[PDB]
C-alpha cells in the first residue's frame, strides 16, 4: 500500500468536523472512492512474487485477500443506522471513528511484509471491538463476555513473542519472509515440540476448535446494536490466515504430532453442527454454523501438498460473504420484533414477500449449488484428504448432510399461519432493508463467472 | 544513577576519605599502608571484570595483612607444639 | 482572601481588615416572625450586608447572570406543594431536604468569604443550625421515615470541620403561638391546616435543640415578645454594639484567631470556600441508594442532555 | 578475634519481635537506640587500631544522626499518647 | 507554614541528589537518612490521629531500613577497608546489602508496608512522593550490581508480581488499588538488573509517567470506587474517556505505549537463554489487567449516577503539566526507536 | 540446601528405592516447615502449646506426599523398562496429589489434585533432558 | 564512554546531522498538535479550535526538543559501532574465516512426503 | 449439558481458585503489628540456612 492507508486516515478528521445529519451521506460517499484504488494497483502479475515497495508491504502476492477487507466499511454504516439514532451527535460520531480505525490496522495487516510488525498488528485489533461490546450493545451479561473476549486471544498469543524473538536471535532475521531461503530442519526432541507448539496454538484461538471456543457464542449472542461490528467479527475470525505465512516454512517436517489437531478438529467438526438444532436463538444459530465449515479449513493446511491450498484459499471467503449476509438477515427482523428468539417469528413469508427471495438464495449457499464459490473449494478438500486415507470422506461428508437439514431448519420456520399477534411489525421492507441486503450475492456469483482471481500460489 | 558531577567541575565533594593512604594530615601512615600502595598499582586500567581473575595475589596478602589470620593460626599451634610437654622439660629459653 | 500561594507570601489577609468589623452574626427566627422586620433592618449604621433565607434557585441566582432556570433541571420537591406533606408518596419529600440543605452551606460559605473580601458584618436569617429545628417536626409529623434522618446527620457531622461560629447569636422575639394567627392574617395561601404537630414541635425545638448553640461562650441575645417595635431595635443595635467587643468574647472562637500567623485560620480558612467546589465535594451522596435521593442513569439521567447547551455560555477565539 | 565475636551477638538485640512488640511501646523504641552503641563501638574498634586517622569523624557523625533519628520517633509517641494517655501498641484501627 | 512547606519539599530531592552524587558509603548513609526525616510532616498537615497512626508504622519500618544498611557497611571496612562504591567482597555482606535495601523498594516480603501506609492518609493530593523512594535506591543498585548472589534478587522479583497480581481482587479503595501494582513494576526492573543494568531505568521512567497521570486524574473528586460512578454525569464526561486511556495502557497492550518496556524486556532477557522465567512473568501480567477491567466497567458505563446535586459551577484545579502527560503515555510506542540510546 | 538436590539427580536413577525416597522425603519433610512458620505468626495467637496453629498437621501432610513422591518413581522406574521417562515419571504426580485429596475431602479439591500435580511432575525430568536452565549466565 | 557528565560530547561533530523533514520530527509535535487540543478539552473551552497562543508552543516545544534529542541517538549507535569494529578487527581466532561451499556437498536429511 | 458445563468446569475453576487465594492474603492482614514484625525475622532467619545466600 503506497497510498491506501494515506487517504483513509484523512477520512477520520471529517466526522466531527462535518455538519449535522449530512455525516452519514458524506461518510458513505468518500468511502467507495477508495475501492477502485484497491482494485487498480493490485491484481498484477505475478510469478513469484510482487515485493511491493520496501520493508512495509509485500503486496499480498500469493493470496490477494484484500478486496473483501474494504467492502465492509461502506456496507455497515447503512446497517448500523437501524437503531443508533438516539444519542448525542458527538457520541455517535465516536462510534463511527472507531470502526474506521479498525480498518486501518487491518489495511496494513494481511500484507505486513514481516513478522515483528505482524504480531503488533496481529494484536492491534481487540481494542476497538471490545469497546463496541461495552457501550451501545444489548442487555446485560455483556461484561463477562467482554472478559471472555479477552483472556483467550491474549492468553495464547503471548508465547509468539517467546517464539519469534527466539528465532530472530538464532537464525538470521524475520523481517523478510523472502530472506527465509535458508531454513534448517527441525528434528524430534523434547525442546522442539514446544517450539512448534507455541508457533501454532495462538492461531487456534481465533479460528476455533472443539476446545476453547465458548467465547465465540458470547460476542455473537450478546452483540452490538444490529449486527454492527458482528460483520467485522466475521473478518476477525477468518483473518487468522497467518498460519499460511508461518508453517509453510519454519519447522515444516513435524507432522508426527499433527494427528491430535487433525482428529480434534474432525470429530468436533461433525459435533458442533448438531449442537445447535435445539438452539433457541437466531444470532446463535448462524454462530455454530460458522464454527463447522470454518473448522473445515484447518485440516486443509496441516495436511500439506496443494490441491489443498486451492480450496482453502476460497473457503476463507466462502462463509466470509455468506455468514456476513446471514447476519444481515438477522440484523433485520429485529427492529420490528424486539426479541431475537426465533420461535416468536411464526407467520412470516406473507407480510414480507420481497425479502423471501433473499432467504432462499442465502440458504442456497449452504447447500451451495455446485457452480458457486462454495462447492468449488469443498471438492478440493475432498480431493486432498482422500489421498490421505479412504476413511476421511465419511465424517466430512456427513458435514455436508447435517447442514442440509440445519439450513432448511431455518427456512421452514418462516412458513406458518395466522401469526397470533403483531399489531407492530408492519413495515414492508424499506429501501435500507433490501439495498443493504444486496451487494453480497451480487459480487459472489459474479466471482463465479471467472473464478481465476480466487486462487493461491498454490 | 552515578551522574558524577565532580568529574566535570573539578572540585571534590570528599574523594579524600576514601582509601587507607590518601591524605594523612601529618604524614602518619597506617599499619597496612604498604599494601594499598601496591594493590592499587596492580589494577588501575583494568575494568574490574578480569581483575578478579588477573591480579588475584596482591589482594590476598593485603587481606591477610588486615587480619593476620594464618599468623594467628601458626602462632596458636606453638601452644600445641610445646606446652603439652610442660612437665616434660623444655624450659627454652632460660632468663634472660 | 487567599488567592494561591504566590499572592499569600507578599500580602496576607490574616489581621489587616478585622478591626472588630468582622462581627459574625446571625438570628434564627420562627415562621413569619423574624424574616425582614428586624433582621433586614440592621444594615445601617453598622454596615452589615443582609442575605436572604432560602430558596430553590440560590444556585440559580449565581453563575453569571443570573436569571433563574426552572425546576425541571433544579429538581426538588416543589415548595408550596409539600405543605400537603404526603407521607405516602412516590416521592420524595426528603428530596426537598436534599436541595434545601445543599444551598444552606452555599449561603454559609458566601458570607464568610466576604469578610476576607471587604471586612463587613454579615447577618444570616437561618444558618446551618436552623435546619435541625425543622427535623423535629419532620420526624413527629410522619412525612419522614428512617434511613433518611441519618443521611444528612452524617453529612452535618462531615460538612462542618473548619467553620467559626457566630457571636451575638439572637433568638428573635417570638410570640406564644400567635404565628398560628399570623399564618392566615399575613396572606400565605399555601400555608394551611398543617396543625400544631408541625407548629409546636419547632417551637419546642428552640430550647431543646438550639440551646447547645445558645450555651456557647459567644454570648447570646435572647428575646421572646411580640416584635422589636423600636424597643428591641436600638437594644439590638446600640446594646449589641457595646456587647460585641468587651463583654462578648470569652474563648472568642471566631476571630480568624491565633492560627492567623500565616497558619490554618488565615490561608486554609479562605482556601476552603473560595471557588466553592470543595464545599460541595464531600456533599456527593451515600453508598448506593438511600431510597430517595436518586437520579437514574438515562431516564431521568438524560435531563443533563437538555441542560448540555454548549456547556459554556459564550467564550470566543484568540483569547 | 573473640573481641569481634563479642561484640557481634550484641548486635542481635535488634530482635524484631522485641523491636515493635509487645506493648509498653517505649520498650520497643528502647532497643532502637540500644541498637546504636553496638555500631558506634564495633566501628570504633577497627578504625582505632588500624590507624586510619581520617575516619574518626565517622563514628562521631554517626551519633549525630543516631540521636536525631531517635529524636523524631519519640515525638510521635507523645502524639500517640496525646489523645490516648498510654502507648499500648495493641491499639489498632487502620487496617491493610 | 506556606514558606517552609516548600522548604520541607525542597530537601527531599536534596536527599536523593546526595544518594546519586557521592563515592562514599557514609554520605549515602546520610542521603536517605535525611529523606526519612523529611517525609514525616507531609503526612501530618491536618493533624488527624489516623495520619499519626500511619506515619509511625511507616517510621519504624524505615528506621530499620536505615540501620540495617550500616551493618553491611562496617563489614567491608573489616574486609579490605576501601570505601569506594563497588563490590562488597563478602557474600555475607551482599546478602545483608540487598534484603535490607529491598525494604525501601518494598518487595513481596514486607507486605503491609505499602498499603497500610497509603490507605489512611487524608492527603491524596500527593503521595506521589512515594515515587521518590522508588527512585533513590534504584540509584544504588546500578552500582552494587556486579556482586550479587544472583538467586536472592530473582526470587524476590518472581514473588513480587505474584502477590501484586493477587492483591486488588479484594479491593475497593482505589488508593490500595494503586498501592498495589506498585509492587508489580518493581519486580520487573529488578528482574532485568543481572542482565544489562541499562534499560532498567527505561522501566523506571515509564512507571513514573503512568503513575503521575493517575493521581492527577484522581484529583478531581474521587477517593472511593463508587465515587467514580458519580462524575461522568456530574463532574465532567471528558474525564471518563481519558481515564480509560490510561488504565488500559498500564495493563500493557501493544497499540499503546505501556507495553513498550515489556516488548524490550525479552529481547534482553532471551539471547541469554533464560526462557522459562520470562514466560512465567508475562503470563502473570495477564492478571495485571483484570484490576483495570472490572474497574473501568464502573466509570465508563454510567452505572447509576444517583444523589441529585448538579454542578452548574466551573472548575479551577491546578492541573499542572497535566494535559501534556498522556501524549507520551499512549502514542509513544512507535516513538521509541532508541529510548535505549539516550538513556543508556 | 543445594547438597540435597546434588544427592538427588546423581546416584539413584530409578534404582535403589530404599534410599531413593529417603532422599526425596527430606524435601517434602522440609517443605511443610516453612508454611508452619507463617501459620503461627500470620494466623492469630493459638492455644497454650505454640505451635498450636489453626489447622495444624501441615508437616503431617507434607512429609507424606514427599515420601510417595520418590516412591512412585523408583517402583515404576524399576518395573516398566528401567529408564526414567516422562510417561514413567508422570505416574507419581497423580496418586501423590490424592493425599491432599484423601485429607481435606474430595469432589472439588481432590478432583483437581491428580489433574495439576501430574503435568508439572513430568516437565522436571523433561527439564533436565533437553538441557534447560532456569537461572543461566553468559 | 569516557569524559562523563555530558549531554553529547564534542566528539559528536562528525554527524550528518539527523536533520529536519524526517517523519519522526514531523511526528514529534504531531502529537503535540493533538496535545494542546486536550488542554482546551479539560477546562471546558468548549471551542476545541481555541486561542492560537495556547494552540501553539506545544508545537514549538516538541520540535526543538526532538531535534535536540535525535543528535545523540544517531551518535550513540555510531559510537556503539565505533567500538565494535576494532574488536572484530582484532582477535582473528574469535572471528573464524569460514569457507563457503556450494549446493553439491549438502545431503540434507532428506524428508519427502 | 456438556458444552457449557464440562467446558465450563476447567476454566471457571481458575477464576474461583484465584479468588479463593486472593481471599487468604488481605483478610489475614488486619493490623496486629506485633504479628507483622515477628514474620519479618522469619524472613531474615530462613535466608541464612536455605540456599546459596551465604556462599
Ligand atoms: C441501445 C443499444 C446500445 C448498444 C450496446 C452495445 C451492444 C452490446 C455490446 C456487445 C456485447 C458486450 C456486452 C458483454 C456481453 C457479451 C460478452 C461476449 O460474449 O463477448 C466477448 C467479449 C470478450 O472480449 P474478446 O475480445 O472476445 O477477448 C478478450 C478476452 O481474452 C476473452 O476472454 P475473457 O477474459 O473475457 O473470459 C471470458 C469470460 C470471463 O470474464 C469474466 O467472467 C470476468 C468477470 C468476473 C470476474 C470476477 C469479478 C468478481 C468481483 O468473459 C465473460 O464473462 C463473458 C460472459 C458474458 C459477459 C459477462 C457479463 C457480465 C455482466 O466481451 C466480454 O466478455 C467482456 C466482458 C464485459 C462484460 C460487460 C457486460 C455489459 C452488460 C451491459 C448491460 C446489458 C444488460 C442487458 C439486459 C437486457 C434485458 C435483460
Ligand atoms: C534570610 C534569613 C532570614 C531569617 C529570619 C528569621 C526570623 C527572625 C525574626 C523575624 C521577625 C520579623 C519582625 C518584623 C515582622 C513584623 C511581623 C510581620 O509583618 O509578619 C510578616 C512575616 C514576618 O515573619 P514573622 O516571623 O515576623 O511572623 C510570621 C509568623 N510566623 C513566624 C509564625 C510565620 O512575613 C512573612 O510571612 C515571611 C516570614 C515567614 C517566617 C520566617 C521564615 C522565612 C524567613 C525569611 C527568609
Ligand atoms: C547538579 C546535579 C543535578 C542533578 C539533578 C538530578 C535530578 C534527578 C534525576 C532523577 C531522574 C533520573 C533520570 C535519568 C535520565 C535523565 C536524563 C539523562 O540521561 O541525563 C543524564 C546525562 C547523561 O549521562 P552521561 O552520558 O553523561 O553519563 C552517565 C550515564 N548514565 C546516565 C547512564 C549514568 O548526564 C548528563 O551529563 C547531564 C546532561
Ligand atoms: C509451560 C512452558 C513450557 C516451556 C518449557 C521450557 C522451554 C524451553 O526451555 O525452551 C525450549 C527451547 C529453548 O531452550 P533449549 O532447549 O536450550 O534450546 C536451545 C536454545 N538454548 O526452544 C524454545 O525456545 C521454544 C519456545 C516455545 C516454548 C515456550 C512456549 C511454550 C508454552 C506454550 C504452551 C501454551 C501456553 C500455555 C500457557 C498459557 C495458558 C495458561
Ligand atoms: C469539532 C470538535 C468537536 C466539537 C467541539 C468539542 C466539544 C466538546 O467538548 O466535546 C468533547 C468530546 C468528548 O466527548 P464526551 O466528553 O463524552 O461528551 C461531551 C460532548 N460535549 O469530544 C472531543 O472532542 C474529545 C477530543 C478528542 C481528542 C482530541 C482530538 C481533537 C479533534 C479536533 C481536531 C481535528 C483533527 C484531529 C484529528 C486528526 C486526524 C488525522
Amino acid at each position: 500500500m503506497l497510498k491506501y492507508i494515506i487517504p483513509t486516515i484523512m477520512l477520520m478528521p471529517l466526522t466531527w468536523l462535518s455538519k449535522n445529519n449530512m455525516i452519514w451521506v458524506n461518510s458513505t460517499a468518500h468511502s467507495l472512492l477508495i475501492s477502485f484504488t484497491s482494485l487498480l494497483l493490485m491484481n498484477q502479475f505475478g510469478d513469484n512474487s510482487l515485493n511491493f515497495s520496501l520493508l512495509f508491504f509485500s503486496d499480498s502476492l500469493s493470496t490477494p485477500l484484500l478486496i473483501l477487507t474494504m467492502w465492509l466499511l461502506p456496507l455497515m454504516l447503512m446497517a448500523s443506522q437501524h437503531h443508533l439514532s438516539k444519542e448525542n451527535l458527538t457520541r455517535k460520531k465516536l462510534f463511527i471513528t472507531m470502526l474506521i480505525s479498525l480498518q486501518l490496522f487491518l489495511i496494513m495487516t494481511f500484507t505486513a511484509m514481516e513478522l515483528i510488525l505482524f504480531y503488533i498488528l496481529f494484536e492491534a485489533t481487540l481494542v476497538p471491538t471490545l469497546i463496541i461490546i461495552t457501550r451501545w450493545g444489548n442487555q446485560t451479561e455483556r461484561l463477562n463476555a467482554g472478559l471472555y473476549f479477552l483472556f483467550y486471544t491474549l492468553a495464547g498469543s503471548l508465547p509468539l513473542l517467546v517464539a519469534l524473538i527466539y528465532i530472530q536471535n538464532t537464525v538470521g532475521s524475520l523481517n523478510f519472509l523472502m530472506l527465509q531461503y535458508w531454513v534448517q530442519p527441525v528434528h524430534n526432541s523434547w525442546s522442539n515440540v514446544f517450539m512448534w507448539l507455541a508457533c501454532m496454538m495462538a492461531f487456534m484461538v481465533k479460528m476455533p476448535l472443539y476446545g476453547l471456543h465458548l467465547w465465540l457464542p458470547k460476542a455473537h449472542v450478546e452483540a452490538p446494536i444490529a449486527g454492527s461490528m458482528v460483520l467485522a467479527a466475521v473478518l476477525l475470525k477468518l483473518g487468522g490466515y497467518g498460519m499460511l505465512r508461518i508453517t509453510l516454512i519454519l519447522n515444516p517436517m513435524t507432522d508426527f504430532m499433527a494427528y491430535p489437531f487433525i482428529m480434534l478438529s474432525l470429530w468436533g467438526m461433525i459435533m458442533t453442527s448438531s449442537i445447535c438444532l435445539r438452539q433457541t436463538d437466531l444470532k446463535s444459530l448462524i454462530a455454530y454454523s460458522s464454527v463447522s465449515h470454518m473448522a473445515l479449513v484447518i485440516v486443509a493446511i496441516l495436511i500439506q501438498t496443494p490441491w489443498s491450498y486451492m480450496g482453502a484459499t476460497a473457503l476463507m471467503i466462502a462463509h466470509g460473504l455468506t455468514s456476513s449476509m446471514l447476519f444481515c438477515l438477522a440484523n433485520s427482523n429485529y427492529e420490528r420484533i424486539h426479541s431475537r428468539t426465533m420461535i416468536l417469528a411464526r407467520g412470516l413469508q406473507t407480510l414480507l414477500p420481497l425479502m423471501a427471495t433473499w432467504w432462499l438464495l442465502a440458504s442456497l449457499t449452504n447447500l451451495a449449488l455446485p457452480p458457486t464459490i462454495n462447492l468449488i473449494g469443498e471438492l478440493f478438500v475432498v480431493m486432498s484428504t482422500f489421498s490421505w486415507s479412504n476413511i476421511t470422506i465419511i465424517l466430512m461428508g456427513v458435514n455436508m448432510v447435517i447442514t442440509a437439514l440445519y439450513s432448511l431448519y431455518m427456512l421452514i420456520m418462516t412458513q406458518r399461519g395466522k401469526y397470533t399477534y403483531h399489531i407492530n411489525n408492519i413495515s414492508p421492507s424499506f429501501t435500507r432493508e433490501n439495498a443493504l441486503m444486496s451487494l453480497h450475492i451480487l459480487p459472489l456469483l459474479l466471482l463465479t463467472l471467472n473464478p481465476k482471481i480466487i486462487l493461491g500460489p498454490l | 544513577p552515578f551522574f558524577d558531577v565532580q568529574k566535570r567541575l573539578g572540585v571534590d565533594l570528599d574523594r579524600w576519605m576514601t582509601i587507607q593512604s590518601a591524605e594523612q594530615p601529618h604524614k602518619i601512615p597506617s599499619r597496612c599502608h604498604a599494601f594499598e600502595k601496591e594493590w592499587i598499582e596492580c589494577a588501575h586500567g583494568i575494568g574490574s571484570i578480569r581483575a578478579e581473575k588477573e591480579c588475584k595475589i596482591e589482594f590476598e596478602d593485603f587481606r591477610e595483612c588486615l587480619l593476620r589470620q594464618k599468623t594467628m593460626k601458626r602462632l596458636h599451634a606453638i601452644r600445641r607444639q610445646r606446652e603439652k610437654l610442660i612437665k616434660e622439660g623444655k624450659y627454652t629459653p632460660p632468663p634472660h | 482572601l487567599q488567592y494561591g500561594p504566590l499572592a499569600y507570601i507578599l500580602g496576607e489577609k490574616a489581621t489587616k481588615k478585622m478591626t472588630e468589623k468582622s462581627k459574625l452574626i446571625t438570628v434564627d427566627g420562627n415562621i413569619c416572625s423574624g424574616k425582614s422586620k428586624l433582621a433586614k433592618e440592621i444594615a445601617e449604621k453598622l454596615g452589615l450586608k443582609h442575605f436572604p433565607e432560602a430558596g430553590i434557585h440560590y444556585v440559580d441566582s449565581t453563575t453569571g447572570d443570573g436569571k433563574p432556570l426552572p425546576v425541571q433541571f433544579s429538581g426538588n420537591c416543589s415548595l408550596e406543594k409539600f405543605y400537603d406533606d404526603p407521607k405516602s408518596n412516590d416521592g420524595n419529600s426528603y428530596r426537598l431536604q436534599a436541595w434545601l440543605y445543599a444551598s444552606r452551606l452555599l449561603q454559609y460559605a458566601d458570607a464568610l468569604e466576604h469578610l476576607l473580601s471587604t471586612g463587613q458584618g454579615v447577618v444570616l436569617e437561618r444558618s446551618i443550625y436552623s435546619d435541625f429545628v425543622f427535623l423535629e417536626a419532620m420526624y413527629r409529623q410522619g412525612f419522614i421515615r428512617k434511613q433518611c434522618v441519618d443521611h444528612y446527620n452524617q453529612v452535618k457531622k462531615v460538612t462542618i470541620c473548619e467553620y467559626l461560629p457566630p457571636h451575638v447569636v439572637v433568638y428573635v422575639d417570638v410570640p406564644v403561638p400567635e404565628v398560628q394567627s399570623r399564618i392566615q392574617k399575613k396572606g400565605n395561601p399555601h400555608e394551611m391546616k398543617i396543625t400544631s404537630a408541625y407548629l409546636q414541635d419547632i417551637e419546642n425545638a428552640y430550647k431543646g435543640t438550639f440551646l447547645p448553640e445558645m450555651s456557647e461562650k459567644c454570648e447570646v441575645l435572647q428575646y421572646s415578645a411580640w416584635e422589636a417595635q423600636d424597643a428591641e431595635k436600638v437594644v439590638e443595635d446600640i446594646e449589641y454594639l457595646k456587647y460585641d467587643k468587651g463583654p462578648w468574647l470569652d474563648q472568642n472562637d471566631r476571630n480568624l484567631h491565633k492560627l492567623r500567623m500565616l497558619v490554618q485560620d488565615k490561608l486554609e480558612v479562605l482556601n476552603y470556600t473560595s471557588i466553592p467546589v470543595f464545599l460541595p465535594e464531600v456533599t456527593v451522596g451515600a453508598h448506593q441508594s438511600d431510597q430517595v435521593f436518586q437520579e437514574f442513569t438515562e431516564l431521568p439521567g438524560r435531563k443533563y442532555r437538555a441542560g448540555y447547551n454548549e456547556d459554556v455560555g459564550d467564550k470566543w477565539i484568540w483569547l | 578475634s573473640m573481641v569481634y565475636m563479642n561484640i557481634m551477638m550484641a548486635f542481635t538485640v535488634s530482635l524484631v519481635g522485641l523491636l515493635m512488640y509487645r506493648s509498653h511501646l517505649m520498650s520497643s523504641l528502647l532497643c532502637l537506640e540500644g541498637m546504636m552503641l553496638s555500631l558506634f563501638v564495633m566501628a570504633a574498634l577497627t578504625i582505632l587500631n588500624s590507624h586510619f586517622t581520617l575516619a574518626s569523624m565517622m563514628p562521631i557523625i554517626l551519633l549525630v544522626f543516631a540521636a536525631c533519628e531517635a529524636a523524631l520517633g519519640l515525638s510521635l509517641l507523645v502524639m500517640v499518647s496525646n489523645t490516648y494517655g498510654t502507648d499500648y501498641v495493641q491499639n489498632l484501627n487502620l487496617l491493610q | 507554614n506556606p514558606i517552609i512547606f516548600i522548604i520541607i519539599l525542597l530537601t527531599i530531592m536534596l536527599g536523593t541528589i546526595i544518594v546519586m552524587i557521592s563515592s562514599h558509603w557514609l554520605l549515602v548513609w546520610i542521603g536517605f537518612e535525611m529523606n526519612m526525616l523529611a517525609i514525616i510532616p507531609i503526612m501530618m498537615k491536618n493533624h488527624n490521629p489516623r495520619a499519626t497512626e500511619a506515619s509511625t508504622k511507616y517510621f519504624l519500618t524505615q528506621s530499620t531500613a536505615s540501620m540495617l544498611l550500616m551493618m553491611a557497611v562496617i563489614i567491608n571496612l573489616m574486609f579490605s577497608g576501601q570505601w569506594t562504591v563497588m563490590k562488597l567482597f563478602n557474600p555475607m555482606a551482599s546478602m545483608l546489602m540487598t534484603m535490607a535495601l529491598a525494604m525501601k523498594l518494598g518487595m513481596a516480603p514486607f507486605h503491609f508496608w505499602v498499603p497500610e501506609v497509603t490507605q489512611g492518609i487524608p492527603l491524596s493530593s500527593g503521595l506521589i512522593l512515594l515515587t521518590w523512594q522508588k527512585l533513590a535506591p534504584m540509584s544504588v543498585l546500578y552500582q552494587i550490581f556486579p556482586s550479587i548472589n544472583l538467586n536472592l534478587i530473582l526470587t524476590l522479583s518472581v514473588l513480587s508480581i505474584l502477590i501484586g497480581g493477587w492483591g486488588g481482587l479484594n479491593q475497593t479503595q482505589l488508593r490500595k488499588i494503586m498501592a498495589y501494582s506498585s509492587i508489580a513494576h518493581m519486580g520487573w526492573m529488578t528482574a532485568v538488573l543481572p542482565y544489562n543494568p541499562t534499560m532498567t531505568l527505561l522501566n523506571l521512567i515509564i512507571y513514573i509517567i503512568m503513575t503521575s497521570t493517575m493521581f492527577t486524574m484522581f484529583m478531581a473528586n474521587s477517593t472511593t470506587t463508587t465515587l467514580s460512578l458519580s462524575h461522568t454525569w456530574n463532574k465532567t464526561p471528558i474525564m471518563t474517556v481519558l481515564i480509560l486511556a490510561t488504565l488500559l495502557s498500564m495493563g500493557g497492550l501493544p497499540p499503546l505505549s505501556g507495553f513498550m518496556p515489556k516488548w524490550m524486556i525479552i529481547q534482553e532477557m532471551t539471547k541469554n537463554n533464560s526462557i522459562i522465567l520470562p514466560t512465567f512473568m508475562a503470563i502473570t501480567a495477564l492478571l495485571n489487567l483484570y484490576f483495570y477491567m472490572r474497574l473501568t466497567y464502573s466509570t465508563t458505563l454510567t452505572m447509576f449516577p444517583s444523589t441529585n446535586n448538579m454542578k452548574m459551577k466551573w472548575q479551577f484545579p491546578l492541573m499542572k503539566k497535566m494535559t501534556f502527560l498522556p501524549t507520551m503515555v499512549v502514542l509513544s510506542t512507535m516513538m521509541l526507536p532508541l529510548t535505549p540510546m539516550l538513556s543508556v | 540446601a543445594k547438597t540435597v538436590l546434588r544427592q538427588y539427580w546423581d546416584i539413584p536413577e530409578g534404582t535403589e528405592c530404599h534410599r531413593k525416597t529417603y532422599a526425596t522425603t527430606s524435601i517434602g519433610g522440609a517443605a511443610g516447615l516453612v508454611v508452619s512458620a507463617y501459620s503461627v505468626a500470620l494466623k492469630t495467637p493459638t492455644s497454650f502449646l505454640e505451635g498450636v496453629a489453626r489447622t495444624g498437621r501441615y508437616t503431617f501432610t507434607a512429609a507424606a506426599i514427599g515420601a510417595i513422591f520418590g516412591l512412585t518413581s523408583c517402583i515404576s522406574a524399576q518395573v516398566r523398562e528401567k529408564p526414567d521417562d516422562p510417561l514413567n515419571y508422570l505416574i507419581g504426580g497423580c496418586a501423590g496429589g490424592l493425599i491432599l485429596g484423601a485429607r481435606t475431602r474430595s469432589y472439588g479439591i481432590g478432583a483437581a489434585a491428580c489433574a495439576y500435580m501430574g503435568l508439572t511432575a513430568a516437565l522436571v525430568k523433561m527439564g533436565q533432558l533437553e538441557g534447560w536452565q532456569v537461572f543461566a549466565e553468559p | 564512554g569516557r569524559a562523563t557528565f555530558q549531554f553529547l560530547p564534542d566528539e559528536a561533530r562528525s554527524l550528518p546531522p539527523p536533520k529536519l523533514t524526517d517523519p519522526r520530527l514531523a511526528f514529534v509535535g504531531f502529537l503535540g498538535y493533538c496535545s494542546g487540543l486536550i488542554d482546551n478539552a479539560i477546562r471546558r473551552r468548549p471551542v476545541l479550535l481555541a486561542g492560537l497562543h495556547r494552540q501553539l508552543l506545544y508545537i514549538t516545544s516538541f520540535v526543538f526538543v526532538g531535534y535536540y534529542l535525535l543528535k545523540r541517538q544517531d551518535y550513540m549507535y555510531a559510537v556503539r559501532d565505533h567500538d565494535m569494529f576494532s574488536y572484530i578487527k582484532s582477535h582473528p581466532e574469535d572471528f573464524p574465516e569460514k569457507d563457503k561451499k556450494t549446493y553439491g556437498e549438502v545431503f540434507e536429511e532428506f524428508h519427502p512426503v | 449439558l456438556l458444552d457449557l458445563i464440562w467446558l465450563e468446569a476447567i476454566l471457571p475453576k481458575t477464576i474461583s481458585l484465584a479468588q479463593m487465594k486472593a481471599s487468604t492474603l488481605v483478610t489475614n492482614q488486619k493490623g496486629l503489628i506485633k504479628l507483622y514484625f515477628l514474620s519479618f525475622l522469619i524472613t531474615i532467619l530462613i535466608s541464612m540456612i536455605l540456599f546459596n545466600f551465604h556462599e
